[PDB]
């Protein structure tokens, strides 16, 4: 905190100059009133009591209008210093010409008091410097007043005033510094919550289409916001009609990715996909996601259109030309077959993990197959689009080599801490005051006034017990009883707070007023003595800045003024006039002062709660955005992206599992409103699979994505070092265990399913693969490789209630103690005959 | 935005999901509700239902441990006549067919077949229309609303119906009860208001059309057990009914079928003291209906955990007054439950 404490005053300078202006105002007003008083009635026998006040007054107004100075931002310190010194000289010179017996102690005394408080308040002197100047000024004033018990009494007055003053000063200063730290943290929170909001917005837009993303930017229904923190999991899914759908599988993509760098593949893939994105925005089409050797897009689903078919097919043409260029830009003689179909789709998002907005219908599968049945280069279109293709393109009935399809090619500092310290100082000072009030009587072996000793002991015990309250509140010993502490500090409310503080600050005055019934009024010495006493007493009330302004001010006011105006008739008469004058002006001072200070207090509280709210909000926001990021991507890849633009990672080993719900589509009836409730059931299932991921042991697995009836998982990725305590390839088992789990899970799901059973088949492979991500402002991480389509087209060929397993995986898993009954040999696209293994040991008869 | 109010008028609605096996009365009861709070082929299908029933008796005539012989075998051609039209997709229903149906309907071999109706799948309103249609043997008659409610239509798929009861919105869903349809009911399980599971009370001595080997009542019991435990159903109370009170009472009065024969738990069974029977009600019938009542209550007793409750009542669907009164009571219950959320 070197130049930061500088910045503190940098924003404290305005309020500081404000306080300073008002201070100088009061000072000049005081000098003026003292001049006119010493002029009007008495002490007209000399002019050196008034002319000094006049020149000091004009010096003060010059200080005031001078504060507008510019070469001031550091010199104001010495300005305050020298101004105090002027006050010092003025008061002491006006003081010394005394000791004639007709001047009073209390006049110059009160003067010094005001000087000390004002300095303590505004002048900002370093603790050491402020303190030494205070004590020096006090000793000098009292020693000039010298020209046995009285002197030590006055010295005690000096020192207790110094105590209360240093208290006030340190409180003001710590308030300033803490409040500055608070506003700093709060603006920190503003300028970081903005960027958190922006980042999560980039996220949500890179997961959901602009329209529905901005819909989610309304935060109207807190149901989706309850997903951050119950029968049917909530979700928003709408049926939409007459949109276009386009798929594209990279022709022989596998053979293309034969020997890529596991990083160059990443670039070229993301390159061509950024090309496709460049297209879709122009062509007015919404890409959805990218399925390995394939990728797909929709036409005007959020925003219905009539030319949506045109948009989609022209996007297809653009893709054709782009793959053409890259085919002779990178010189990769690899094309892509493309298909399209129009109809209706139920669109929404399902699943709590890795979920991305997606679309489903029979039309989906229709376009999908029409693509994977469509020729390279020429788009495989449907009758459903031909009916309003409008023949503005190269209509070609593309008959397959085997439903009316066609082809186209173109056309510290705690508030409690505060209370404890201020109570401490209040009781200590009041104590030493009444101490002097006793030792005031030094000649008698035992002083007469007994009620003084009574209230002495009484208030002593009251304040010391409140002290014990505070000290066991802070040091936290809990020696008596925590129930007592709780029930006995519940009374420390907010308004009873006011009242108990009021009484605790009121008690010193009545305490010293134990000496009021006796005779003092004849003695002019005891008179000025008790005047000094009562003024020193009333000026104490300031110290509880945690207590109200109107309250404390009026209380001090009445408790000081009452008995003195009373004894103004009990007398040494004109001194009554002068003392009530000084008492009054002092009251106005302390009134305004405690006013402005309680202001400082309210301000600090306000700032504290405000910055606390902002901290809570940024906490929640970072929580939610982290949650979405972890939804879209894994963790170690989040590490990489923060340090790397892109990502790329090969894995020689890795297990991959596909779970495909066979009997879904047949279970799916469309005679309802598209039967979308069946999709609600599907979403329920997918959520009950997501919970399987958050299992601790199953935290080891990574859900890649989901494709309608498809659930896709894999592992061997978060694995960054083979541990001596873990067998290197045992994850394949725990991955396999996952299969054994969810296969079981659906039965429970089927157990809640009456007179029907869902049946899924699960295909597993293991081996090498690669992981990468698509792009920025559109985030998606995924995997590719031979094992990928191997296991995909594998589970494509499985059987429900049984586990189709690759043979090489079959070996290592048999070695992992697992049992398999041989299935046979199957035919894979590009892979010919492949030996397979079923896990369940003849689940059927045999 | 016109949506800030619509969602609340949805919140101001009652979703009434109907369950129950086929031929339970779900179609019947939703027909009843429409009448109580709200284009000619209706008259046709009735005859078809007739055409069904007239077959069911004669078909099952040879399908009993005795081959059911006519008291008048000379009308066997009549039988054959029906067996001639035993499967006619369309049918003009010629008057000679009406005569052939009636003549055998008065036959007492046909009577002995019909009286053993339990031993084969058969509609419920059979004997009723077997006399009501003699009134509409001609063609210029519009059947009664009583026939309308007794019209046997097979429920297949979500049949939504809306209406209003004194400024309260109600939206019921008729849904079939046959085994395959039970794959559908799940679709309606989303935040429905009240779940009316009706059971054909008189279907304790008969088996379902699925396998003809599982007791209709025992079947529905297992069904209700399953659903009372459904992971999405542990949170909404269930309103239960017992349709065809009258037919069950006739079963008792006939004293031919024995509940203890079908379910011995009734022999050693005691009438509960909280029974509130109607005047002139056979105490044995009161015993039996509450026997079944608890038999279902038992399932709603072994679980629920105070999160979803049963409220078993009684119902005869052809008695619109029964429906009205019990439904008013149910309206009270459901308007209570509506805000339970
Ligand atoms: N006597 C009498 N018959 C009834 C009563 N309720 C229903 N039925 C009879 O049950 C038969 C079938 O009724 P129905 O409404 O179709 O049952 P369901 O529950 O809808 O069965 P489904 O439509 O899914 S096939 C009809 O022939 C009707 O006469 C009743 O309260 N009393
Ligand atoms: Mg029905």
């Amino acid at each position: 905190s070197v130049n930061l404490e500088e910045a503190c005053m940098e924003r404290c300078f305005p309020q500081t100059q404000r306080r300073f202006r008002y201070a100088l105002f009061y000072i000049g007003f005081a000098c003026l009133l003292w001049s006119i008083y010493f002029g009007v009635h008495m002490k007209s026998k000399l002019i050196v009591m008034v002319a000094p006040a006049l020149c000091f007054l004009v010096v003060c107004v010059g200080f005031f209008l001078f504060t507008f100075t510019k070469l001031y931002a550091r010199h104001y310190v010495w300005t305050s210093l020298v101004l105090t010194l002027l006050v010092f000289a003025l008061t002491l010179a006006a003081q010394f010409q005394v000791l004639t017996p007709c001047l009073s102690q209390v006049g110059s005394f009160s003067m010094c008091i005001e000087v000390l408080f004002l300095l303590y308040t505004v002048m900002h002197l370093p603790l050491y410097l402020s303190l030494i100047l205070g004590v020096a000024y006090s000793v000098l004033f009292e020693t000039f007043g010298y020209h046995h018990w009285e002197l030590l009494s006055r010295a005690l007055l000096h020192l207790c005033i110094h105590a209360i003053g240093i208290h006030l000063f340190i409180m003001s200063q710590v308030r300033s510094r803490s409040t500055f730290l608070k506003v700093g943290q709060s603006i920190m929170h503003g300028k970081d919550l903005e960027v958190e909001k922006a980042l999560k917005e980039r996220m949500i837009h890179s997961v959901m289409p602009r329209i529905i993303a901005d819909d989610l930017m309304k935060q109207g229904d807190e149901e989706s916001e309850n997903s951050v923190k119950i029968a049917f999991r909530p979700f928003k899914m709408q049926q939409i009609e007459e949109v276009s759908i386009l798929f594209a599988d990279i022709v022989g993509f596998t053979k293309m990715s034969a020997n890529k760098s596991a990083h160059a593949l990443v670039g070229l893939l993301n390159d061509l996909f950024g090309r496709f994105d460049r297209l879709c925005e122009e062509t007015k089409c919404e890409k959805i996601s990218t399925l390995g050797d394939c990728y797909y897009c929709v036409a005007g689903c959020p925003e219905p259109r009539a030319d949506h078919a045109y948009c989609c097919i022209e996007m297809g043409l653009g893709m054709i030309r782009a793959i053409e260029q890259f085919c002779q830009e990178k010189k990769e003689m690899v094309n892509m077959r493309v298909g399209v179909h129009t109809g209706t789709v139920l669109c929404g998002i399902l699943g709590m993990r890795r979920f991305k907005f997606d679309v489903w219908s029979n039309d989906v599968n229709l376009a999908n197959l029409m693509e994977q049945l469509g020729v390279a280069g020429k788009v495989h279109i449907s009758e459903a689009t031909a009916k309003y293709l409008d023949d503005r393109y190269e209509m070609e009935d593309g008959k397959v080599t085997e439903l009316k399809t066609y082809l186209i090619a173109g056309q510290f500092a705690s508030a409690t801490f505060s209370s404890l310290l201020d109570v401490l100082l209040s009781t200590t000072v009041f104590l030493i005051l009444s101490i002097t009030c006793f030792l005031r009587y030094g000649a008698a072996s035992t002083p007469p006034p007994p009620a003084a000793l009574a209230v002495f002991g009484a208030a002593l015990l009251l304040e010391i017990l409140s002290l014990v309250v505070s000290v066991r509140m802070v040091f936290f010993l809990e020696d008596v009883m925590t129930c007592t502490k709780r029930l006995l500090e519940w009374i420390a409310g907010w308004l009873p707070r006011h009242f108990i503080g009021a009484i605790l600050v009121s008690l010193p005055a009545l305490a010293v007023y134990s000496h009021v019934t006796s005779e003092f009024e004849t003695n002019i010495h005891s008179t000025m003595f008790t005047g000094s006493a009562v003024l020193t007493a009333v000026v104490q009330y300031c110290n509880f800045c945690q207590l109200s302004s109107w309250m404390r001010s009026s209380l001090a006011t009445v408790v000081g003024a009452g008995p003195l105006l009373l004894l103004l008739y009990v007398s040494a008469s004109l001194i009554g006039q002068e003392v009530i004058l000084v008492f009054f002006l002092l009251l106005l001072l302390v009134w305004f002062l405690n006013r402005e200070f309680e202001v400082s207090y309210r301000l600090h509280y306000h700032g504290d709660v405000e910055a606390d709210l902002h901290r809570t909000k940024i906490q929640s926001m970072r929580d939610q955005a982290d949650w979405l990021l972890r939804n879209i991507i894994p963790y170690h890849v989040a590490e990489q992206l923060k340090v790397s633009q892109t990502y790329s990672k090969n894995h020689d080993s890795g297990g991959v599992i596909f779970a495909s719900i066979v009997n879904f589509s047949e279970f799916y009836e469309e005679n309802y409103e598209g039967g979308k409730e069946c999709y609600r059931v599907l979403n329920e299932l997918i959520g009950d699979f997501d919970e399987l991921l958050s299992k601790p042991d199953y935290s080891s697995i990574e859900k890649i994505k989901t494709i309608g009836a498809t659930y896709m998982a894999a592992s061997g990725l978060n694995a960054t070092q083979c541990r001596d305590g873990s067998h290197p390839q045992e994850h394949l088992q725990i991955l396999f265990e996952f299969a054994k789990e969810m296969m079981r899970v659906v039965d429970d799901f089927n157990n809640n399913m009456l007179w029907f059973n869902f049946k899924l088949r699960v295909g597993f492979n293991h081996g090498p693969l690669t992981a990468g991500v698509i792009g920025t402002t559109k985030l998606l991480y995924d995997i590719w490789g031979d094992t990928v389509n191997i296991a995909s087209r594998m589970d494509t060929t499985g059987v429900e209630c049984r586990i189709q397993v690759s043979e090489e995986s079959y070996r290592v898993l048999s070695k992992m103690g697992y049992e398999f009954d041989y299935r046979g040999t199957v035919n894979v696209k590009g892979k010919g005959q492949m030996k397979t293994y079923l896990y369940p040991k003849c689940t059927d008869s045999g | 935005k016109q949506l800030q109010k619509d969602k609340q008028v949805y919140r101001a609605t009652h979703r009434l999901l109907l369950l129950g096996a086929g031929e339970s009365g779900k179609s019947t009861i939703v027909k009843q509700m429409r009448i109580l709070h709200v284009k000619a082929t209706k008259v046709q299908d009735i005859k078809n239902n007739l055409k069904e029933a007239i077959e069911t008796i004669v078909a099952a005539m040879s399908n009993l441990v005795p081959p059911v012989e006519l008291a008048n075998p000379e009308n066997q051609f009549r039988v054959d006549y029906i067996l001639s039209v035993m499967n006619v997709p369309d049918f003009d229903f010629p008057p000679e067919f009406y005569e052939h149906a009636k003549a055998l309907w008065e036959d007492e071999g046909v009577r002995a077949c019909y009286e053993r109706s339990n031993e084969y799948q058969l509609i419920d309103c059979a004997q009723y229309f077997l006399d009501k249609i003699d009134v509409i043997k001609q063609d210029d008659y519009v059947p009664s609303d009583q026939d309308l409610l007794r019209c046997r239509v097979l429920t297949s798929g979500i049949f939504e119906t809306k209406f209003q009861v004194d400024k309260v919105n109600f939206h019921m869903f008729d849904v079939g009860g046959q085994r395959d349809e039970r794959r559908k009911w799940i679709q309606c399980f989303n935040d429905v208001t009240a779940i009316i599971f009706v059971v054909a009370s008189s279907s304790y001595n008969m088996v379902i059309r699925e396998d003809n080997q599982t007791n209709r009542l025992q079947e529905a019991l297992n069904l209700f057990k399953s659903i009372w435990n459904n992971r999405w159903l542990r949170t909404i109370s269930v309103i239960l009914f017992l349709n065809k009170q009258d037919l069950l009472a006739e079963k008792v009065l006939a004293g031919k079928s024995k509940i203890e024969d079908y379910f011995p738990e009734f022999a050693r069974y005691t009438t509960p003291e909280d029974a509130t029977p109607e005047p002139g009600e056979d105490p044995r019938v009161t015993r039996a209906k509450y026997f079944i009542r608890d038999e279902f209550l038992r399932i709603s007793t072994a679980s629920g955990d105070g999160r979803h409750y049963c409220y078993p009542h009684f119902t005869c669907a052809v008695d619109t007054e029964n429906i009205r009164r019990v439904f008013n009571d149910c309206r009270d219950i459901i308007q209570r439950m509506h805000l339970r959320q």
